[PDB]
């Protein structure tokens, strides 16, 4: 292999990964946002956050530096951000080492803005002496031994569908939902507010809570259910009454509980509620009137594979991708999500077997895309990635 | 390969460095070596500098390496290890005199490392350790891992290592020490003697921290029936004190527990997590004070513990009353405990567990250096191939 | 006896830089640090016992 | 070219996750070695009329009646989880004994002449000793047959606090 170590870096919108390449796991995961506490100042990392944000101190406010596109878009705060990283995480000069960072898939428009933001922070600003930038379901995917695949990420800004045909990515079959994890943040908070007594600015509170309560109760009480909700309860129902009828349980009646900490309170939720909060993703028509269901995560993937068919058969690229599904994302990780999104894809095409892939170490998806840019960094040969040189930036600096 | 009268253990920490050459073989004993942790630096005129182990002629400054755990001056440390080592060599090479053939003629390091420190400061003493000592195996064994493989080598566990100005939280998850979830407060020990200041104010320091470190002060969760208590100065000066000797520790038995629960909250896997909890294990200078460990213990599971609020369960037993089941919660922790320390190393229990980190290394490096597999550490065949480098092929 | 000499006699051969390096596929454009072998051509002493504890 | 590019990004990336699920294999490997290491270390510590008139005060030391009986206590009240009768004074006499015994972890061989309440005594001292300690087991109990039903009925009338588990009947 090759005698060199990187920084790979991995901002998503939600959650940021940095660490060195040379070792299995990032040395930090530090939230994607930052105080602003006021003289300005700017703090970062997931303890010097959660303790300012319980301080409750006017003044102080989140803000983020990744937008719902994947994308940077505070530079200024992003450059602090990296600053913090390599100066308290990593603790190395960022001249030294060859840099690996992610972008997310694009239908092409907003890259070559980025490619230039990207010059201008790593040579202009930190005097990076090179990066690569990898494509954050192509590297995941490539980095599961596949070159071809329909990857499907459910992350925090919705859902990611990227078809992968032949280590190429299909920019106009690239499609994002915008239902995810912080959208399940907002209803279970909305939902359950009147037993928590709650019922920007006030950002600090929202993302404390998102931070701690919230999130522990999205890893324990939620589950997909494996078919349409409603469809299970009128069956459950019609099966209760002949169980019930011919004598003289229905499973969606299980009670689970919750300890919710803040007012040492109990919180219990009914099997069909800790359902419900999941089945918005599929079917968000069931929140607002103004969501069609084709905004929902099933017909989604259908409209993605089929747009993929569309290349430049189609019933053989449908055959590729379905052969080759990778689900991926921390809210992918959801009991009960990997079969629904099956189930979704199965029947919107029944002449194909489909065949789904997925890191079942529940660490490793949450950080799939920084493992994926990981295992690129440790790719044998210079020549198996585009290395974009300080050169390159003088070249495009001209007309 | 390998001597054991040859394995040298070094385990460097911000005040002193803890240090031992050979395993006893029959049982381990508690080091005996404790060396402070700073060298003498001269300035020679032309720019370049001289490391003594006295200040020269009252030339030299005194630089300490080695501040909150973190390494904050590389060569005055590389410069420190060498001083001890170079001291060890004297030291036997006397004693002995064929010492260089026997004692003295393959000597393996153990170099206990804290979290804190750089990829960067770890190659530069792999460097050092092989080239400028000219040593030819090297285990780079980390302060928590230690912690577990003394523990009766725990699988998953959080070590909780209480320092005088910071205190470190590790948890570690299938053997393997998760970085991302690591931390360190800016409290400690000290933290104990600036309450105790607020409390008695007509107190000096010497008085302080001698109150500490009696045997009448205690964290509470016979002594403890007694309005006053006396104890004796540094000085031989007795000074009598009432209830002030049971405070002193909360404000840092609380910080340590927000700080535990933030972490352990985050680990991914409920199940490792479930582990975790139930493997606490707590070591540092604070934790031999009488009565402190158990009521961190008890303020985590105060805070932290999955258990029926008590006002819920009184009016189900009310209710009742015209047996009550368990409520069942989703959440970990339900059980929270303190790790099982190994009753059988005498010598150890004798002197208490506080430094017991060291037991771990002692431990590790026997099994590693009387075993041919060298898998776990650097060797010069390794070095002669990738360098410093070599360090990450052998990480555990 | 002079440390140096006891470092020497103890103990029984190459030598790392940590250095600009500029990889080739000629020459690539960039450089970057890392650990490149070295060519052919490239104090005091405590007393223990005073830390020995008793 | 580009078939060849793919072919080998294929190849680093497998031999990648392998490498992942060797260390983390022989690191477990490791892990699981020295708890073997221990229980070994636990194994070789563990290994490791005058003149008996002074060996047996030296003996109870590291394990005569002040000696013996260095803690005392005197007990002259029922513990409250036994109902149902009253205790007398050669029961507590014998009950506050075995408490000193305990107390200084000795044991003893009781030689009581004849119905003179062994299973009520044996109840009064565990209650005693669980209601105190807060450590209501676990708990072995040896008892012949032809008198598990006398102390079944016995243990749920005089201490319904304290639960027993019994064997018996068909396989």
């Amino acid at each position: 292999t090759l005698n060199r170590k990187c920084v790979v870096i991995h901002n998503g919108s939600h959650r940021t990964v940095a660490g060195f390449s040379n070792v299995e796991l990032p040395q930090c995961i530090i939230p994607s946002s930052y105080i602003k506490r006021t003289e300005a100042e700017f703090i970062f990392g997931t303890y010097n956050m959660i303790d300012a944000a319980a301080e409750k101190r006017n003044g102080d406010e989140v803000y983020t530096l990744v937008d719902s596109q994947g994308l940077p878009y505070n530079w200024d705060a992003l450059e602090m951000q990296w600053r913090y990283l390599y100066d308290t995480q990593l603790k190395v000069s960022p001249e030294e080492l060859p840099l690996v960072i992610t972008m997310p898939a694009t239908n092409g428009k907003p890259d070559m803005a980025i490619l230039e933001r990207y010059y201008e922070l790593a040579f202009d600003k930190l005097n990076v002496p090179v990066f690569q930038i990898v494509i954050e379901p192509l590297a995941i995917a490539l980095s599961m031994g596949k070159s071809s695949a329909f990857v499907i990420d459910i992350g925090a800004s919705g859902c990611n569908v990227t078809p992968i045909i032949d280590g190429i990515v299909v920019k106009n079959a690239v499609v994002r939902s915008k239902f995810g994890g912080d959208f399940l943040d907002f209803q279970v908070h909305e939902r359950l507010a009147p037993l928590i007594k709650e019922e920007q600015k006030r950002s600090t509170d929202v993302w404390y809570e998102a931070s701690t309560w919230i999130q522990q109760f999205k890893s324990t009480m939620l589950q997909v259910s494996e078919k349409d909700l409603f469809e299970l309860e009128r069956y459950y129902k019609e099966q209760a009454d002949i169980y019930a009828k011919q004598q003289e349980n229905n499973p969606l009646v299980q009670k689970k509980n919750f300890l919710f900490k803040p007012l040492n309170k109990t919180l219990t939720l009914d099997l069909k509620e800790c359902y419900q909060f999941a089945e918005y993703l599929f079917k968000p028509q069931l929140i607002s009137d103004k969501f069609s269901p084709e905004d929902g995560l099933g017909p989604l993937m259908a409209k993605s594979v089929k747009k993929a068919g569309a290349s430049i058969s189609p019933e053989q690229v449908y055959s590729l991708l379905l052969t080759n599904v990778i689900i991926t994302g921390s809210t992918s990780l959801i009991e009960g999500m990997e079969q629904r999104i099956i189930k979704e894809l199965s029947i919107r095409f029944p002449q194909y077997k489909l065949t789904t892939f997925a890191n079942q170490v529940m660490m490793d998806r949450k950080i799939q895309g920084w493992l994926g840019a990981l295992t690129m960094a440790n790719l044998p040969s210079w020549s198996l990635g585009k290395w974009y040189s300080k050169e390159d930036y003088e070249t495009l600096k001209r007309d | 390969p390998f001597r054991q009268d040859s394995i040298l253990i070094i385990y460097p920490r911000s005040q002193t460095t803890l240090v031992q050459f050979g395993l006893n073989e029959e049982t381990f004993t508690v080091p005996e070596l404790e060396i402070p942790t700073q060298i003498y630096r001269t300035t020679r005129q032309d720019g370049s500098y001289t490391y003594h182990s006295t200040n020269k002629d009252n030339k030299a400054e005194l630089i300490k390496p080695i501040q909150n755990g973190e390494i904050i001056d590389i060569s005055a440390f590389t410069q420190f290890l060498r001083l001890i080592f170079v001291s060890i060599l004297s030291d036997r090479a006397n004693k002995n005199q064929d010492a260089f053939e026997a004692e003295l003629s393959n000597i393996p390091l153990l170099l206990i490392t804290h979290h804190s420190w750089s990829q960067s400061d770890l190659e530069i003493i792999t460097q050092y350790v092989f080239e400028s000592l000219e040593i030819n195996n090297l285990i780079q064994l980390p302060a928590s891992l230690a912690a577990t493989y003394s523990m009766i080598s725990l699988q998953n566990c959080c070590i909780i290592d209480v320092g005088t100005h910071h205190t470190d939280i590790i948890p570690i998850v299938d053997y393997a020490q998760l970085d991302h979830l690591v931390s360190s407060i800016p409290m400690g020990g000290q933290s104990i003697n600036d309450s105790l200041k607020k409390l008695l104010p007509q107190w000096d320091d010497d008085q302080i921290e001698s109150l500490k470190k009696s045997p009448i002060f205690e964290v509470l969760s016979k002594n403890s029936d007694l309005e006053f208590n006396t104890f004796w100065d540094e000085k031989g000066n007795e000074i009598k004190v009432g209830k002030q000797r049971f405070q002193g520790c909360n404000n840092l038995i609380k910080n340590i527990s927000n700080r535990v629960g933030l972490t352990l909250d985050n680990i991914d896997d409920i199940n490792k997590a479930k582990a975790v909890w139930e493997n606490i294990i707590i070591v540092g200078g604070t934790t031999s004070i009488s009565g402190f460990k158990e009521a961190l213990l008890g303020q985590l599971l105060k805070d932290h513990l999955i258990i029926e609020p008590e006002e819920e369960k009184s009016k189900r037993e009310e209710e009742a009353k015209s047996f009550v089941p368990t409520i069942e919660y989703v959440q970990c922790p339900t059980v929270i405990k303190l790790a099982k320390y190994p009753d059988y190393f005498p010598e150890w229990k004798k002197s208490g567990y506080s430094e017991i980190i060291f037991l771990g290394a002692q431990i590790v490096s026997k099994q590693i250096f009387t075993h041919p597999k060298d898998t776990f550490y650097i060797t010069r065949e390794k070095y002669n191939m990738k360098g410093p480098a070599a360090l990450w092929d052998v990480q555990f | 006896m002079d440390p140096q000499t006891l470092i020497t006699k103890a103990n029984k051969k190459e030598s790392w830089r940590y250095d600009w390096y500029q990889p080739s596929k000629e020459k690539y454009p960039f450089r970057y640090k890392t650990w490149l072998r070295n060519q052919e051509d490239e104090e005091d002493i405590l007393d223990l016992k005073e830390f020995d504890r008793r | 070219l580009h078939l060849q590019k793919i072919n080998s990004i294929i190849d680093f990336i497998k031999e990648r996750q392998s490498e992942q699920w060797s260390r983390q294999e022989r690191c477990f490997q490791f892990g699981r070695l020295g708890a073997s290491l221990h229980n070994q270390m636990e194994k070789d510590e563990q290994k490791r009329l005058d003149q008996t008139k002074d060996t047996r005060i030296t003996q109870l030391l590291r394990q005569y009646y002040e000696v013996a009986h260095r803690i005392k206590e005197k007990i002259d009240k029922q513990p409250s989880i036994l109902v149902g009768g009253t205790l007398k004074e050669y029961q507590l006499r014998g009950l506050e004994w075995m408490v000193s015994l305990y107390n200084n972890h000795l044991n003893g061989i009781l030689a009581d002449e004849m119905g003179l309440g062994k299973t009520i005594q044996s109840i009064s001292l565990i209650t005693y000793l669980y209601e105190v300690k807060k450590d209501i087991g676990p708990f072995l109990v040896i008892v012949p047959l032809s008198t598990i039903t006398n102390w079944t009925l016995e243990f749920e009338k005089w201490a319904p606090s304290l639960n027993t588990i019994i064997y018996k009947g068909t396989p």
